[PDB]
């Protein structure tokens, strides 16, 4: 239920046994007691083990990935203590294969920290969501700094393409 | 991308702010909104000296500073062609809802007469 | 070929780069490390530089077409380097029959039949030959 | 650390043409008769000063080819090494699998005269 990384943008030393470490680390995990960092992973990586994570207590980090989907569909709340670059509860950089969607349909609460989405030449619908609704009542002045088919009619703020809505 | 590094003013890193201006003070949110909200007088002053918008809109710097209780900042904002009078709310509201006698007094010389028909006196 | 020795990369494009580099040619130094993966790029016939395999988790390296190794560049001033390799199982080479430089084959737990092949005939009569394991019966 | 130092021992490697290296390698108790011998190499590469200090527990008179240091020293044309290897008592009429006297005559090292004299 509980489980992380604090290496930031550190290039992996092991490399050849990276997905295994991350795998055995995050499987079955429901509360990530620290930071969730996803970095330097190829096009073929699985990331399925993330479908159990429903709460990160520190920050989130998805950088340098040729993967496309990040099944963080259970992630409901990010506490926002340990802030990336001192004010980003969620950072997604340089994904481009390439990140096409950050399926976070369950995300509805960010207590402290801003948002940072940069250098993603394949990411979509990241500008369809109203982060001010997710932002806590006291997290009003958080920094939001954010280059694809429209979201579902049944939504029209969207994270994905199916009926994936906010 | 010096803009991202500028909104410095949030943490109040005056040396970095000054080292940045000497190399867009109106980047977007604004650096002035930040400095005025967190309460960094020197920052807001140098910002204005660089030609920063005093009536910038998010919310204004003056409204923010009148909400978080930054007296001097308000006094240097209003003295620079600021709107003394969002969700209907003006500075005299945010001030007179948070128990700011000094702010309300200094700002009174602002109309006392929200979208709920709520005057600052009812708060 | 390359010359970065055992230096880390863009890992998410490592296998890509290598592919786009060495697929469909006959090399320069042969460096391939930090790889966990299809290496069917099997087209190498001659390598003018040194051959190296390090920090791997691949059970096979299809370099069976490699027949000669000139040697111009040596690993550690002394031709074939395999070390710290889930893990290699066999060199699958065989086509080799002529090697400047020596052979250094260290720390490969899942490797076998490496100490069955004589290396003197694959030559440099004063070249170093330094070839663990945790197998099934010149092979 | 036995690899960083070095059928090859640091003595064979010393025989690169390094003299002091063999001096201290042998001073530290290393075999000199340990299918080539350090003498086979020192008499071939042409390093006289090394064979000189070497012969003073070194077998002078065979390998996988059946060659004796006089053979390869006469083959590559080294009058010095030939002279001092003979003076140390070398088999002037030894034989290999397939004679140093003639071995020189194939390389045009007419050395050969010395072998055609000191029979």
């Amino acid at each position: 239920q509980v489980c992380g990384t604090d290496m930031k943008l550190r290039l992996p030393a092991s490399p050849e046994t990276h997905l295994d470490m991350l795998r055995h680390l995050y499987q079955g995990c429901q509360v990530v007691q620290g930071n969730l960092e996803l970095t330097y992973l190829p096009t073929d990586a699985s990331l399925s083990f993330l479908q159990d994570i429903q709460e990160v207590q520190g920050y989130v980090l998805i950088a340098h990935n040729q993967v496309r989907q990040v099944p963080l569909q259970r992630l409901r709340i990010v506490r926002g203590t340990q802030l990336f670059e001192d004010n980003y509860a969620l950072a997604v950089l340089d994904n481009g294969g390439g990140l096409r969607e950050l399926q976070l349909r369950s995300l509805t609460e960010i207590l402290k920290g801003g948002v940072l989405i940069q250098r993603n030449p394949q990411l979509c619908y990241q500008d369809t969501i109203l982060w001010k609704d997710i932002f806590h009542k006291n997290n009003q002045l958080a920094l939001t700094l954010i280059d694809c088919h429209p979201c579902s009619p049944m939504c029209s703020r969207c994270w994905g393409e199916s009926s994936d809505c906010q | 991308d010096l803009g991202k590094k500028l909104l410095a003013a949030r943490a109040g890193q005056d040396d970095e702010v000054r080292i940045l201006m000497a190399n867009d003070v109106n980047a977007k949110i604004t650096p002035l909104h930040l400095a005025a909200a967190y309460g960094h007088l020197e920052i807001v002053e140098v910002l204005l000296k660089h030609g920063a918008d005093v009536n910038a809109h998010d919310w204004t710097p003056l409204h923010l500073a009148a909400k978080y209780g930054h007296l001097e900042i308000v006094e240097v904002l209003l003295k620079h062609g600021a709107d003394v009078n969002n969700a209907g709310k003006t500075p005299l509201h945010l001030a007179a809802a948070h128990g700011h006698l000094e702010i309300v007094e200094v700002l009174l010389k602002a109309d006392v007469n929200d979208k709920f028909g709520k005057t600052p006196f009812d708060l």
